[PDB]
């Protein structure tokens, strides 16, 4: 009745509505106040991030894009000196950035500019002050979240080394989420715990033989094998979204450091109650509701593990754009027994299977939603939770009031 | 290598994805990786269609490049011939594919499909979004079009309107309704709302109304070889230019010009005691071409303000411009450059700012007044209320949208001034 | 006395104005001291009008009182009519003139004149602006309207339509078009755009569209019983009331509702995902009687809104609007005291307000998102651009003017959120 | 050809397009930043205050109305009792309150309600921390800006008594010319200045037999009655506007204290080229073009002055709703004597009188402005006169832009 540890995965690939890495950076460097995010791509990769970012486009943000032209399409000596010239340049007009990562889009990978060499190379010159790093944001290796996992795994090899048994808490969240995680292990009694990433350069978490870490979000498989090569050893939990989440990741924490279940339950207990009252306002346009998902962020098995157990909601096709065995099997031995699962997308195939599944709620893309409502199927924007705070006890209900608004503005309207 | 955070245009086929989804019944498929359908949001979220756009691409990516990059394009092509059963269909090149070795005419050759398949050339290193939607139109009418037996009734195209177009949707409606006022019917309006099918109706036309320069000049001009048939160059924003427009389709085709100008409302009130503070009024002007061209004769000649500073983003139109700009005293500024922009606009200190949502939002961080009168632009510039750009209602929304702001701002400051300076 | 800073309404007379003003070939004289005649800077100035209002004072001040007084009405009666040579006129006090002894019917009717002069009563003490349209209208309807054949084919009369009224021309202009859909056309509208020659010719349509309560309910309750017309109780603002309205008139006529729904856009905005945000979003509603519960039923109904606040400043519509607002779960706010709007609104904490000018201004101060969805309002609300609240077309302006102040208070609170 | 001294001025009765006093209090109240103004009267005059105002009412003015109901129309014993409850639950509101004005209207003069006896009364009640006074703002007794005249008025007799030799400078002027207007009395070396009204109730002039007074305004009739009545002496002067007419009112309070020539020519020397600088660069449009001014403020007359001598303006007819001799003779004596002179009005004999001129520039009130507009003749708007600053040298070009304005716009909107 809750087992999916050994479902047969569908993995497809085709024609694909997801976005590329590079959207990443939009909520990354939010959270990394000394960084500077350089795209090396084409006016299709500004483009991107333009429409990405909406109205963030017009708060001078920490990132941009060096767009190539003819002269840059050939060959490499040239590209390289001119990219130098428009860090140096970019590095005088904003001093206070101490961390400028080279991203990699599809244009600049087919044209095989070394954007690794690049790093080297700038770092060597911008020394001390700038430390910089390159990784692939690119539609040919990498979807949305996957993005952060690329980044932060390029900065895993340069961290600091410690002999110290620290924890690590890896993955971007809401400085708000942050905080409440930070306090409730504190009160639980462990410590020091420091985030990955961090929100200065300089506050970045050590690591070394002794250090454990454990995973916020889904998508950080290279992070996770990055880490792993620096002696950390990974805490298995599932993700901390709602009440049970949150405990069930919680208490893989508590067990890892010895804490009592006499505390665990004391500093857990208020908290806990809070998360399932506010949850359950939703349950009553919630329960009993058919729920599919396509791929985009690698949240989609967590959520819907959340959606059934905590909501009440059956599922039906849950499709993720990667699913690491490993990191995921927690969920999966959460979620219930009839679900489908998907690993990649080939569309006009996952259209035809929505179509005869005709589900109550639907979680795609922008790209989808629209056109799906017009064809009667009640749907659900993804791209917000992975911008809004869904994590951890406090934003349980607002998590649950994200699947359940839509629902009740169509019953509204109608 | 331009370090770039703000873009007026998109890639070029972007542009063809405008042409694309103004249209029905064609399929174009477009050769890039995983990713780039994020542009499927611009006409779905910002035009709020109820369709998914009819554009798909053949996903390559790391795993399977090579010699499958081929391959790929040849099953996308086959799918979306197989799945729509279109009238017809194009096929480009993304930036990212246009670095490969693949060539989407022999692809599309060797498939050998029932309906017309049209190749699209589109550098995307060295042109933009208007030149894609301007070059993808245009290779469609050339593929589409031929010479054709005129109508017995006197009628024409509409030439330009596109999806994502600023206010294409009532700038149609609007002109169709000036045409009709004087017995001209029109034949096919392209590309907004017509099909392959209507393409092939266009000589039939009498003569052609080029509404936008920017995405419809090219077609113009191969209509203008191919089927006899002149194209209109007044583009009728503005009382004057709207008068302009309908001399000069009288001239085209001997019919007397009648107007219906019972609700035309905006000469009375520029003339009405109430506008007389606006006489002086400094403005920078700011878009594409045509709507700033347009833009500052209303400017000067209709409300009254000074025109103190002009310019485009859109090359293809800086020569029309510049000249434009000659008559005013002013220099044409022309750029990509937002930051540019800036420095004109804090060296001229306008009292008001007509532009792009760009110069709304620096206009906001310098506190002056602004109104939006071209693309690009966000969610609410495309509007469920009527909203024409052109013709006489075009003049009273003018009217109303660039004095809003200026009594916005003389309101706030009157205020702040009264309690207590 | 009431200490007054804002008022919503005027005086009874400036509401007579309001309806001499909307028609042609009617002289208004009222019997007032000089300096009520600052009311004229409203119809030219606001409405941006090509002429003088029909209207003039007898204009006694400090040297001329007394038996003076009498003198002057009658000069200013002889003098309009000599001058305009109108089809008909109207005779009325203003607050100054109301404590005087001065018959103004007695005096006109003294004058003998060669076309009808209709005295109006209107209590200025008691009663304020909208009073004052709705009794001289339904006073001049009274005195012009008389029984008639009907038209051969199904025609109705537009009542209620004033000058300084908001949004007044293109509901009009949107409310033909829609009847014309459905193959009736429109005999007389009226006050705007009515001689007192039209008002003779209502009789002989079938039925009234009455498209506001506040100055056409009078006239059309005695058109009911003097020339057997029925009048729609329903207001044709929102889809939804657009729809039961059509309902209504096909129920009045017995023809079919037709509609031309090519150009409604409002229903799929609002169903659109990025409307979905709207869902529960405070909303608090003031204004006049009409346009609050018109406006109460497309928050709630139409766009998800939540009404956390309903009310009006007109006690002419308490009752109707006491009656919508149960349906909410909410007891109406009717006061004509804006520091007492202040305190419901604090008090509610919307997340949206759509009132007056008044409200707009509370608003700001509050730093709250705002529109105006009636009168009192200033020259930014009279536009060049067509702007209907009624029908398909005002369902689209609708939705455009409520949701523009949301974006840009959701814009401005994310922009200055990601600064620091 | 200047002198309309002897000139026959039409003395016009009938219908009169024309604010009424209580429209002063609008911009008064901005100057008097202590005091308070309250109109007693009905919707009506609200109503009015309201659309004068437009946006101020916004910002929480310092006046408002009691609104008479019906109940105060039937006893005069209830209306006093009334007045008393809403003046005590006003200034419990606005402690910082310090001169209060009971404002009478028409309602409340026809009435017979005594604000002069209610003025006394509060007076007692309230005192010291609020000295209340009465005056009448009604349409039967006063127009337009008469207003701040009949207040300036009430409050003369209590103004503190002295034998100091001082200037009081009359009539409510924006701050900045104000100011200018110190500044160029202290460089001729003209001892304590003070401004009726002050800027505060506690710094109000004080007056005795040897105070003189000059009026920056012309419509302060019973102000100047009043002030002469407690032993003061006016000093005659053309109005400030212009570079004339600033230069021959300080040339009269220069005169009037024994400042040299010497003095008064190298002081004033400067802000004369400058204002004359200014307005020329408005001739172009503004010479040989003819004026017509309906009656609105009493500026029209020194305002016509400016705009034929200074402006090289044709008069036509010009209006004034008050022609007060004394105190406009030495601008008469400046005006072109074919200047038609009017003093009050029947608006329709005017408008044809008007229609027959046919002239390129008229002054006039909102209500006939866009009708006139409409029937092709060019208008500016009065009541912008009575709010910009306009007076002395530095506002001298942008007093000639507010009439140049009107025609350039005419100019650039047809060819
Ligand atoms: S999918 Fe590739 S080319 Fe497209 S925006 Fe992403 S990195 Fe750039
Ligand atoms: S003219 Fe008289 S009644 Fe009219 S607003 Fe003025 S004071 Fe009040």
């Amino acid at each position: 009745t809750f087992g999916c540890t050994d479902s047969p995965v569908r993995r497809e690939r085709g024609q694909k509505a997801v976005f590329c890495g590079l959207t990443s950076i939009v909520w990354l460097h939010r959270k990394m106040q000394d960084a500077f995010f350089l795209v090396v791509g084409s006016r299709t990769c500004a483009h991107l991030l333009q429409a990405a970012a909406g109205v963030m486009i017009f708060a001078e943000p920490r990132f941009g894009t060096a767009v190539l032209e003819e002269q840059d399409l050939a060959g490499l000596a040239d590209a390289h000196k001119e990219l130098d010239r428009e860090v140096a340049k970019l590095l005088e007009r904003r001093p206070d950035i101490r961390q400028l990562f080279l991203v990699g889009s599809c244009p600049s990978e087919v044209l095989k500019l070394d954007l690794d060499r690049a790093a080297e190379r700038l770092s060597g010159l911008h020394a001390p002050h700038v430390r910089v790093y390159s990784y692939t944001g690119s539609g040919l290796d990498t979807t949305f979240t996957q993005g952060e996992d690329t980044c932060l795994a390029a900065m895993v090899p340069t961290l600091d080394t410690t002999e110290a048994a620290e924890l690590i808490v890896v993955g971007a969240l809401p400085d708000v989420v942050e905080d409440q995680c930070l306090s409730l292990l504190t009160q639980l009694g462990v410590g020091p715990v420091r985030m990955l990433p961090a929100r200065r350069s300089d506050i970045e978490p050590a690591v070394g033989p002794n250090t454990r870490f454990i995973l916020a979000q889904p998508f950080l498989g290279e992070t996770t094998g990055a880490l792993e090569r620096r002696g950390a050893k990974r805490i298995a939990a599932p993700f901390p979204f709602g009440e049970e989440g949150t405990t069930l990741w919680l208490k893989a924490v508590a067990d890892a450091y010895g804490v009592s279940a006499e505390k665990f339950e004391a500093v857990t207990a208020a908290p806990r109650a809070r998360a399932k009252k506010a949850i359950a306002a939703h349950l009553e346009t919630l329960t009993g509701k058919s729920l599919f998902m396509f791929p985009d962020s690698q949240l989609e098995i967590p959520l819907a593990r959340f959606l059934a157990r905590e909501c009440g909601m059956k599922t039906t096709e849950i499709a993720t754009p990667f699913l690491h065995k490993a990191i995921m099997a927690p969920d999966l031995a959460l979620l219930p027994s009839n679900t489908a699962l998907t690993e990649g997308q080939d569309l006009e195939a996952q259209l035809d299977r929505h179509e005869a599944i005709n589900p109550d709620l639907t979680v795609c893309g922008l790209g989808l939603a629209n056109p799906l409502e017009a064809k009667g199927h009640a749907t659900k924007w993804a791209i917000e939770l992975v911008f809004t705070p869904v994590h951890f006890y406090e934003q349980a209900g607002d998590l649950a009031g994200l699947f359940s608004r839509p629902l009740r503005r169509r019953a509204l309207l109608n | 290598m331009k370090l770039t955070l703000w873009t007026y245009e998109g890639p070029p086929h972007v542009g063809a994805m405008r042409v694309a989804t103004a249209m029905k019944d064609l399929q174009l498929v477009l050769h890039g990786p995983q990713g780039d359908t994020y542009a499927d949001l611009l006409f779905t979220m910002i035009e709020r269609r109820n369709a998914r756009p009819p554009v798909s691409f053949s996903t390559f990516e790391a795993s399977h490049m090579g010699t499958d990059t081929a391959i790929l394009l040849k099953d996308a092509l086959a799918a979306a011939h197989a799945r729509y059963k279109p009238q017809a269909m194009a096929v480009a090149l993304t930036c990212t594919a246009e670095l490969l070795q693949d060539d989407p005419n022999g692809i599309s050759r060797a498939l050998n499909l029932p309906v017309p398949v049209v190749p699209l050339e589109l550098p995307s290193y060295s042109r933009k979004e208007n030149y894609g939607a301007d070059e993808t139109f245009r290779a469609l009418v050339r593929a589409l079009a031929v010479p054709m037996e005129r109508t017995p009734e006197v009628t024409c195209n509409l030439l330009g309107a596109t999806a994502l177009g600023f206010r294409h949707r009532d700038d149609v409606a609007e002109v169709t309704k000036l045409l009709a006022t004087m017995g001209i019917k029109v034949n096919v309006c392209a590309p907004l709302g017509a099909s392959p099918d209507d393409l092939r109706k266009l000589g039939q036309a009498h003569f052609n109304v080029l509404m936008y320069p920017e995405t419809g000049e090219s077609a113009a001009r191969h209509l203008e070889r191919a089927c006899k048939q002149p194209f209109t160059k007044i583009v009728p924003i503005g009382v004057g230019a709207t008068r302009d427009f309908l001399a000069e389709v009288s001239k085209i085709t001997g019919l007397p010009v009648v107007t219906d100008e019972s609700t035309l409302r905006q000469p009375w009130w520029s003339a009405s005691v109430d506008s007389t503070y606006l006489t002086g009024k400094r403005v920078f002007i700011f878009g594409d071409g045509t709507h700033v061209i347009a833009a500052a004769r209303i400017a000067a000649k209709e409300v009254g303000f000074e025109v103190v500073g002009m310019g485009c983003y859109n090359r293809e139109m800086a020569r029309p411009l510049r000249t434009a700009a000659a008559e005013y005293g002013l220099e044409a500024l022309i750029t990509d450059d937002y930051l540019e922009v800036e420095k004109a606009i804090e060296a001229a200190a306008p009292e008001l700012i007509l532009g792009t949502q760009m110069e709304r939002n620096i206009a906001k961080k310098l506190g002056l007044p602004c109104a939006v009168i071209s693309a690009p632009v966000h969610v609410q510039d495309f509007p469920a209320r009527y909203a024409p750009q052109m013709g006489f209602e075009g003049a009273n929304v003018l009217f109303d949208t660039w004095v809003h702001p200026l009594v916005m701002g003389l309101e706030e400051h009157l205020l702040t001034m009264f309690r207590e300076d």
